């Protein structure tokens, strides 16, 4: 409940850094299982969400600063896209027409 | 404030500056500076963590308060349209458990 | 109207001081304005987000994701304890964040974040001789009017909690450091001149 | 309402007579300066100041002291009291002052209220502050 | 907990109203016109203001908002508390009205003796 | 310059104030240093520590606390008469009669209700008053 | 101060790696900060015994011997005593409460005059009797006014 | 004084860790009033080498009365002129 | 008579001060509190939050309207002030304007949180994002503020003017119309995912399968001819 | 219990306790000027790389077209395969 | 432009987006959150269908 993943990945200065994967929750921290032991069960019950009143933060990006996405973006459109192939009814390459007559112009 | 000629030639020759202050004080003539005040800022271990200063965590006052205004609207709306008094005589041991107190 | 800090500041109010004038970012973070946070760039391994805290070992974060012009927002609001260590990375777009926790001090590593929090703002601060504007025009566009000016001359200077207690009980204490302090100020001001 | 008004009236009344002062007489030595004021009632109430605290401060407006009432040969003195915070009154009339002791304690509680408190010529203005010596005993 | 003390007993009101409605002739009441009234009317503000609202905006809210806003207490924590406190009056003068009545001797309590 | 010229005390301590100029006494003691100025300011820090306490939050007067008698008086009847509200009007509304009493006064102008007098003594006494215009 | 030239040749993405590396400059050493304070840092006194869920290792008391004494004035201060109408009346005040009177680093005034001030009546500077019969006339005259 | 953010970070000296030297913080430092962009419109575009920045200034604001009165003249006139037709019309 | 009638006045001034307490310290909360990056952007707060502000400002607005009503109401029974009186110029529907202006907008109250509560359960159970969460939070909106417009339709047989009776006719029909945007919406987050069948899910279905059953029928009440009878 | 604690009733030692000197605050300037200062943070992407992976490639041992292949077969069962 | 960095308060209440880049790398020092109600509940946005039965 703590971190759901970890991996080891080389920064451009040549130093090996390790990057964790925090376990998430659906917008709401109340359902989010604060917990600092490697355990899925929610133990720790916390009277203060805010034990000393530090606020949390939600980081806005400057669209100036951003970056291309590159973290799998490939596959973004994936679930949409493979819902309707599912369905979809794909010709048979053979009985698909070949070979056809070139355009004029192109 | 006067500066002694050796000693300012001996920074010069151990030291050669190439960068610009980016302090603004640079620019305070002699007036400035003697027009300035001085103040102490307190500094001392740093506990709370917000810009709102520490807050009390029991509010007794005002639990008894609501109590308050909780008998006043049971007893007054009671009295003035019910006509109704409770009797207090009728649990004898909860008043005097009030007369104990 | 600006409070007289060797008099009346203390703790909170002390602290606020500090953050206005010096802008460590120890002392900023813990006074940033709610409403507003410094925008700053997308996650990356080598250029991760920073996440400060003022001596606390985590903070609760959230990510949306990368954003864009359209929507203002990547993906749902997906909410995290970003732990001080090592970097960690959003599961949705894979967002590195990195949590600083700053310390009560001043060194080139604290300095290193200057350009990572908004001034402080000077408006609110101090007392203020107008307590509200009615005006339904400009309710959330102006800060309350001040029939009196802000001096420019006040320079600020740390002192330890003993200290504070020496200045207040001893005036003639008060009245030697002062002089002395002021000595300094001219010496600062005149060695800043010959560099320029 | 009755209650609280009448107490706010009579002790807001004492406040505004508080400041003036009835008598004032020193100790054996001068190093002590009992004040005779006046009490809610209008009778005499006792308290007591040193001659070192109590100073003739000058307006912090300096475009106020033509309004002070010290301009008149029969005005009012305001002497601060820099410890208590507190102020005494003086009529400038010599009737009430005694004329032996009067002018050792104008001249000891008016020590701030200087010349340079009205500016510096440009005679006067290089030695308005004393000239700091940077390095002249070591390099 | 206080929401459930007050369903309750806006359950046991709407009972009263069953009860009654049951068949005619009035089974429960008897002939109780005004008594059945009150219960009536005792029953829906009960319910609405005293169940639904101290669940959502009582319960839910003041749970829920600083968990999903980022604050360490609400803006006004002694106003909450006072709000908490205060809802008992209310919830026991709106639902003890079908109890009380002006009054409050049977039909068969010899007034004349008094 | 116009330094202090001197202080004509016997406490050696005053005597720092002749080790200054008059300007620097005015700006440090009495334009914005007037509340603090040449002052020991002790009550300063007395009153910063009982400020930033749990002490008892009752409070009646900036110099005072609420007496202790009106504090515990208070609390001691707003949770009796609380627990009386509280059990009669859950447990014991099946006798109204037995449950609670019937009493009022009205204006005395009209004239007096048949239901004002003082309780307890109902079997003792009969209430009646003239009426006022 | 042109900002194109500037930032051309300021801001290089080859200069990457020694950009962003932080590092404390050469500057010359203050006796004050880099030998005065870390000496006085590290000769603080050590406690064995200390508040373990909330204090720290340097949480040492200051004995009350130690504590600076009150100079500024040589007046009493009886209100640290509390009057014995506020004892009587048990009215419980800040100024006199035994914690906070409890400083920890500087004595409260004494509540007794100093030794060496001698209340003996010297001689009369000013007076002004006829304050108190103005004081009276104005006083009555507003209550009566009031009334 | 400076109008850029990136002249306004390169070399900074009056950071806290160098005053802290001299524990003298003055008010008319302030992080606040420190900096403070121009109010034209400046964005950067890719150059030969490296970012340069490109100014985009639309219309001046401190154009007066008398100018504008004499640009309305010719508006003036056809608003006379329109009018005039009408009436013949 | 005197008794339950003016305790129940009362009491409803009592609960409307409650109120104000309430979303008083709720909405400044909000809006002086909400962490970094929250302070605007109603869209990233979950569903329940988003419908509770909402209707914390409907009660805001309507509880004034209120309190006039029940305040009017004491005076009549005990000054005896006329001002339901028909005889000397008072309008005994004024007093049914009056508080079916705030009684509608109630009803909204208590409905607009319960949404909330499926659309968060759903998408969490499901491991998918909900639908057209953007359209949701403008489909109760349009409700929230379009029930202070259709507060007459409790009305119809009062003897209301034919202009207003129509047009709260009207506005009440187009009510639908969100709702059924919601329900659409509801519907099509529950495909596409990978479901975890949980109680919370089974209680979300049977609060979906209530609803639509229960607008439906409201939807008919709208129809003038049949709410006539 | 561990009893009363104040932490304000204890010594701090964030700042120096004596005052610096004159000749040494000109000299400390002089040299702070003469050398460069430390960098300030940017948030600037340089020759930015991908977060993840090389992007699969048209053809080898393992294309795009082997990952486009398993959204069809995803089951998470209570029994391992 | 003018409107943002003279008066961001302003700004934000009118919706407009910070109107400067920080392509340079250093983030502007009054940046803030967007307040996009006024651009989202609109005909042409995706309020489009409240605003249809609003107006
Ligand atoms: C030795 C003595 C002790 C001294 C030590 C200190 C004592 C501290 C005591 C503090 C008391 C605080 C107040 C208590 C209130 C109690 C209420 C109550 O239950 O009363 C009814 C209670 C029982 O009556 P019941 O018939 O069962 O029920 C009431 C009837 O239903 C209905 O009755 P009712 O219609 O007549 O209504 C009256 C009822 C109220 O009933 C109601 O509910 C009706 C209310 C109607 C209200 C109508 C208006 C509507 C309300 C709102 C209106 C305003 C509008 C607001 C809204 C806003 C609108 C704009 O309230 C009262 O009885 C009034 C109080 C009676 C006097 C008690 C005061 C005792 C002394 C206090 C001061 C002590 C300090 C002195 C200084 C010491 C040092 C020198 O009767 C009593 O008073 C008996 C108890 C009295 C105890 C006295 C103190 C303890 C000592 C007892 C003797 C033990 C031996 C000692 C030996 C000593 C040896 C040394
Ligand atoms: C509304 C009326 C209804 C009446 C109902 C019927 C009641 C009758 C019987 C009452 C007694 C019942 C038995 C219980 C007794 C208490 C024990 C108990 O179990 O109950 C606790 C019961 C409830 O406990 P609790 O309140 O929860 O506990 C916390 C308390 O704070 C306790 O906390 P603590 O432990 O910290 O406090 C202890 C302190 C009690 O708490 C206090 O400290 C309260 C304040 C006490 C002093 C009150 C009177 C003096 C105040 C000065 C100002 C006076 C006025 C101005 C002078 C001119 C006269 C107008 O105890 C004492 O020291 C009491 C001993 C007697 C003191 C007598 C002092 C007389 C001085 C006179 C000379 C100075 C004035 C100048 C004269 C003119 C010069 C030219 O508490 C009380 O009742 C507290 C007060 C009891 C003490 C008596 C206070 C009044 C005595 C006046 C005597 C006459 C003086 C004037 C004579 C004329 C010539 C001068
Ligand atoms: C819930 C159970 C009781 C408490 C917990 C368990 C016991 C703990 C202590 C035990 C060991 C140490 C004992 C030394 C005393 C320590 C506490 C203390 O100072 O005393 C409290 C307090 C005195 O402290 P204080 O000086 O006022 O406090 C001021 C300080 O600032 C401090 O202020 P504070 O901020 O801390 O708060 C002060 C507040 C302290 O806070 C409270 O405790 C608040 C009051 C309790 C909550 C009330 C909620 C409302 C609903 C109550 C419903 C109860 C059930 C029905 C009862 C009536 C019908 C049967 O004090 C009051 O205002 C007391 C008001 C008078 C009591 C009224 C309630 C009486 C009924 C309580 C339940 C009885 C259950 C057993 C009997 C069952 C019979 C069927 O009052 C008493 O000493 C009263 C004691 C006598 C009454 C209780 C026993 C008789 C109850 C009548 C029925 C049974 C008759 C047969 C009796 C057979 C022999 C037992
Ligand atoms: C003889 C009875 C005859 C049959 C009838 C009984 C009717 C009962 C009421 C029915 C409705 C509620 C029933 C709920 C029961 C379950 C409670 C529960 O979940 O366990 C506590 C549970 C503690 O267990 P946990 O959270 O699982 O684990 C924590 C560990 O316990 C570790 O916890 P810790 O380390 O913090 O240590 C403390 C722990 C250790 O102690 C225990 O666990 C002992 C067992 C539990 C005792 C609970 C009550 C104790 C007495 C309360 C008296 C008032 C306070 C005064 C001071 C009392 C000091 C003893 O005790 C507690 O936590 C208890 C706190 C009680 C607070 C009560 C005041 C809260 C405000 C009132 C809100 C509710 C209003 C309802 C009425 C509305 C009317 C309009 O605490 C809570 O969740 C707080 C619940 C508070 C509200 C319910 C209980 C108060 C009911 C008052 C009477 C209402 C009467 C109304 C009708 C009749 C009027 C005449
Ligand atoms: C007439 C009555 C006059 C009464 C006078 C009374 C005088 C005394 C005043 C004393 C009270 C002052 C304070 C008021 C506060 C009210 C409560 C509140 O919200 O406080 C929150 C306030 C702060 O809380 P918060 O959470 O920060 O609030 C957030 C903001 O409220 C933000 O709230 P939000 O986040 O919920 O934002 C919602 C807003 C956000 O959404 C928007 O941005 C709105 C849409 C804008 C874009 C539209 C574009 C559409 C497309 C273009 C046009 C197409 C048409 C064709 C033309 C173009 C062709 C190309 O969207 C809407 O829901 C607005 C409707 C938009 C529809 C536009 C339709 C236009 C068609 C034209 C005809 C209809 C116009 C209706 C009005 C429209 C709105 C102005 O809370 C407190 O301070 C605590 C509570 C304090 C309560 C004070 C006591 C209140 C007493 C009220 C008495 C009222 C009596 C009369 C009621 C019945 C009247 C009918
Ligand atoms: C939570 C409470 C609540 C809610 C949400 C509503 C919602 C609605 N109400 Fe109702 N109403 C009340 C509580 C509520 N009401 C109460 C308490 C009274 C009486 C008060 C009293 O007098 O005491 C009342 C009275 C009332 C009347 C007056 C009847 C009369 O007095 O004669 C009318 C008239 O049109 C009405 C209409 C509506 C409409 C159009 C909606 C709309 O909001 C509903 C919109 C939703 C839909 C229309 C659903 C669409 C349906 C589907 C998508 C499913 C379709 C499937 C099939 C057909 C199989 N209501
Ligand atoms: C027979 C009838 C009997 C009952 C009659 C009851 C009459 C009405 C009683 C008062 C209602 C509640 C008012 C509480 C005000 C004080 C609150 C408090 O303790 O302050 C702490 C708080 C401050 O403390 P805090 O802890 O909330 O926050 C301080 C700041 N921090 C948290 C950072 C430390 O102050 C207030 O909240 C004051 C009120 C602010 C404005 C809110 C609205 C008030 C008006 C509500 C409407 C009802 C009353 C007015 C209209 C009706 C009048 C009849
Ligand atoms: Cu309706
Ligand atoms: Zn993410």
């Amino acid at each position: 409940q703590m971190f759901v993943a970890r991996q080891v990945v080389t920064n451009s200065k040549g130093e090996k850094v390790e990057v964790l994967w925090n376990a998430q929750c659906y917008e709401d921290i109340a359902q989010l299982n604060v917990g600092f032991a490697p355990v899925l069960e929610s133990v720790d019950y916390h009277w203060e969400i805010f034990l000393w009143a530090d606020p949390p933060i939600k980081p806005n990006n400057d669209f100036d600063l951003n970056v291309p996405c590159t973290w799998f973006e490939y596959e973004q459109e994936w679930w949409m896209e493979s819902c309707i192939q599912e369905d979809q009814f794909n010709l048979p390459e053979d009985e698909r027409p070949y070979n056809t007559p070139r355009n004029p112009h192109c | 404030t006067v500066i002694n000629s050796e000693f300012l030639t001996y920074l010069k020759s151990n030291y050669k500056i190439s960068f610009s202050a980016s302090n603004i004080v640079k620019y305070l003539s002699d007036k400035s500076v003697n027009n300035s005040v001085i103040l102490y800022l307190r500094k001392n271990k740093i506990f709370n963590k917000s810009r709102y200063s520490r807050n009390r965590q029991t509010y007794r006052t005002g639990a008894y308060w609501c109590l308050y205004v909780n008998i006043i609207a049971v007893v007054a709306f009671y009295f003035w349209f019910y006509k109704f008094t409770m009797n207090f005589g009728y649990l004898w041991w909860l008043l005097y458990s009030l007369i104990l107190s | 109207r600006m409070t007289n800090t060797t008099e009346e500041a203390f703790d909170e109010v002390s602290h606020e001081w500090q953050a206005l004038v010096t802008s460590n970012p120890f002392d900023l973070n813990v006074f940033n304005y709610l409403e507003n946070t410094q925008t700053s760039n997308f996650g990356t391994v080598d250029n991760p987000l920073v996440v400060f805290t003022s001596e606390t070992p985590f903070r609760y974060v959230g990510c949306t994701g990368q954003m864009n012009e359209d929507d203002y927002e990547g993906h749902e609001l997906l909410f995290f304890l970003l732990r001080e260590g090592s970097l960690q990375r959003c599961m949705g777009c894979g967002q590195v964040f990195k949590l600083v926790r700053l310390r009560n001090e001043y060194s080139p590593e604290m300095d290193y974040y200057l350009s990572n929090f908004h001034p402080y703002e000077m408006q609110e601060m101090g007392e203020s001789d107008t307590t509200v504007l009615m005006s339904p025009y400009k309710y959330a566009s102006h800060y309350e009017y001040t029939q009196f000016e802000t001096p420019s001359n006040m320079v600020y200077s740390m002192v330890n909690p003993d200290e504070h207690d020496r200045l207040l009980v001893d005036p003639a204490y008060r009245m030697e450091r002062t002089k002395a302090l002021e000595e300094k100020y001219k010496v600062y001001t005149s060695s800043l001149r010959e560099v320029e | 309402v009755a209650i609280y008004a009448t107490y706010i009236a009579l002790s807001y009344i004492n406040n505004i007579w508080k400041d003036y002062v009835v008598r004032a007489q020193f100790s054996k030595d001068k190093e002590l300066l009992f004040v005779t004021r006046v009490s809610p009632f209008g009778t005499t109430e006792e308290e007591v100041y040193e001659v070192a605290h109590l100073e003739h401060l000058p307006p912090s407006v300096r475009s106020g002291v033509k309004d002070l009432s010290a301009q008149d040969a029969d005005g009012l003195v305001d002497v601060t009291c820099m410890s208590s915070q507190r102020s005494l009154v003086f009529y400038k009339g010599d009737q009430y002052w005694n004329p032996k002791v009067y002018n050792d304690f104008i001249n000891q509680t008016s020590n701030l209220w200087t010349r340079n408190y009205t500016g510096y010529n440009r005679l006067e203005v290089q030695n308005s502050v004393e000239q700091v010596k940077i390095g002249f005993s070591h390099s | 907990y206080f929401s459930m003390v007050t369903g309750l007993s806006g359950a046991a009101l709407a009972t009263m109203i069953r009860l009654e409605l049951a068949h005619p002739g009035s089974p429960f009441f008897k002939g109780d016109s005004l008594r059945y009234l009150q219960v009536v009317t005792a029953h829906g503000l009960i319910m609405v203001f005293f169940v639904v609202v101290p669940i959502l905006f009582g319960g839910f809210a003041n749970f829920l908002i600083p968990y999903h806003v980022g604050s360490k207490d609400v803006a006004y924590p002694r106003l909450n508390s006072i709000g908490f406190w205060i809802q008992p009056c209310g919830y026991i003068l709106l639902a003890k009205i079908g109890f009380l009545r002006p009054q409050f001797w049977r039909y068969y309590d010899k007034t004349s003796f008094s | 310059m116009n330094r202090f010229f001197k202080v004509s005390s016997k406490y050696q301590y005053y005597k720092y104030l002749e080790q200054y100029d008059a300007a620097f006494l005015r700006k440090y003691q009495s334009e914005t240093h007037w509340y603090l100025g040449r002052r020991g300011a002790w009550k300063n820090l007395v009153i910063k520590y009982a400020g930033d306490h749990i002490s008892l939050e009752e409070e009646h007067n900036v110099k005072y606390k609420t007496h202790l008698s009106f504090v515990y008086l208070s609390y001691r009847l707003a949770w009796v008469l609380f627990a009386y509200v509280l059990i009669y009007n859950h447990f014991l509304l099946g006798d109204i009669g037995k449950t609670f009493n019937v009493g009022e006064w009205d204006h005395r102008l009209k004239p007096s209700a048949e239901r004002d007098y003082p309780t307890r003594y109902e079997s003792l006494y009969i209430l009646d008053r003239t009426q006022k215009w | 101060s042109d900002p194109n030239d500037f930032y051309r040749d300021a801001y290089r993405n080859e200069n990457r790696w020694i950009d962003q590396s932080v590092f404390t400059p050469k500057t010359s050493k203050m006796t004050h900060y880099d030998v005065e304070w870390p000496k006085e840092l590290a000769s603080r006194p050590v406690t064995k015994k200390f508040h373990h869920d909330k204090g720290y290792k340097y949480d040492v008391t200051t004995p009350y011997d130690q504590r600076y004494n009150y100079v500024a004035d040589r007046l009493g201060h009886p209100e640290i005593l509390g009057n014995p109408f506020e004892r009587l009346m048990r009215l419980e005040g800040d100024i006199y409460h035994p914690n906070y009177l409890d400083q920890p680093f500087v004595k409260v005034p004494n509540a007794n005059p100093n030794a060496s001030l001698n209340f003996e009546e010297g001689e009369v500077l000013y007076e002004n009797t006829r304050l108190l019969e103005w004081a009276k006339f104005w006083n009555y005259s507003v209550v009566v006014g009031y009334l | 004084m400076f109008r850029w953010l990136f002249l306004y970070w390169y070399n900074s000296t009056d950071t806290p860790s160098a005053i802290a030297k001299v524990n003298l913080w003055s008010y008319i430092n302030l992080r606040l009033f420190k900096a403070r962009l121009s109010s034209s419109i400046a964005y950067y575009i890719l150059g030969l080498n490296n970012l340069e920045l490109k100014k985009l200034k639309i219309f001046y604001k401190n154009t007066y009365f008398d100018y504008i009165y004499l640009k309305s003249i010719p508006c003036l006139f056809l608003i006379i002129f329109f009018t005039n037709l009408y009436l013949f019309l | 008579a005197v008794g339950s009638q003016d305790i129940l006045i009362l009491s409803v001034v009592f609960a409307g001060i409650s109120t104000t307490i309430s979303f008083t310290n709720l909405l400044i909360t909000r809006r002086t509190l909400a962490m970094p990056g929250l302070r605007h952007r109603r869209v990233l707060m979950p569903f329940v939050t988003i419908s509770i502000f909402l209707t914390l400002r409907m009660l805001a607005t309507i509880t004034p309207v209120l309190g006039a009503a029940v305040i009017m109401m004491a005076f009549d029974r005990h000054w005896q002030t006329t001002f339901f009186e028909y005889a000397y110029g008072g309008d005994p529907i004024l007093s049914q304007h009056l508080f079916w202006f705030f009684g509608h907008p109630e009803v909204y109250v208590l409905i607009i949180p319960t949404f909330g509560f499926i659309n968060m359960i759903v998408p969490h159970n499901n491991t998918r994002r909900v639908a057209s969460k953007h359209h949701m939070i403008w489909a109760i909106y349009v409700m929230a503020y379009m029930g202070y417009l259709v507060w007459g339709h409790h009305m119809y047989l009062v003897g209301l003017d034919h202009r207003s009776r129509t047009m709260y006719s009207t506005i009440t029909i187009m009510i639908s119309m969100p709702a059924t945007i919601k329900v659409v919406n509801w519907t099509l987050s529950l495909v596409n995912g990978a479901l975890k069948i949980d109680l919370p899910f089974l209680f979300s279905m049977s609060f979906l399968l209530l609803f639509l059953v229960a607008g439906f029928t409201g939807m008919w009440l709208s129809h003038v001819s049949l709410n006539v009878s | 219990r561990a009893g009363p604690y104040n932490p304000n009733r204890y010594k701090d030692y964030y700042i120096p306790r004596t005052l610096p000197k004159n000749e040494e605050i000109v000299e400390f300037v002089q040299s702070q000027h003469s050398v460069p200062a430390s960098p300030i943070r940017n948030q600037r992407h340089i020759n930015p790389v991908r977060e993840s992976g090389p992007l699969p490639s048209y053809d080898g041992t393992y294309t795009m077209e082997d990952i486009r292949a398993v959204f069809y077969n995803t089951t998470v069962g209570r029994d391992y395969c | 432009y003018e409107l943002f960095v003279d008066h961001p308060d302003l700004a934000q209440w009118t919706g407009t987006y910070p109107k400067v880049d920080s392509s340079h790398g250093f983030p502007f020092y009054s940046t803030y959150e967007m307040y996009r109600d006024f651009q989202e509940n609109t005909l042409n946005s995706d309020g489009s269908f409240a605003q249809w039965i609003t107006l």
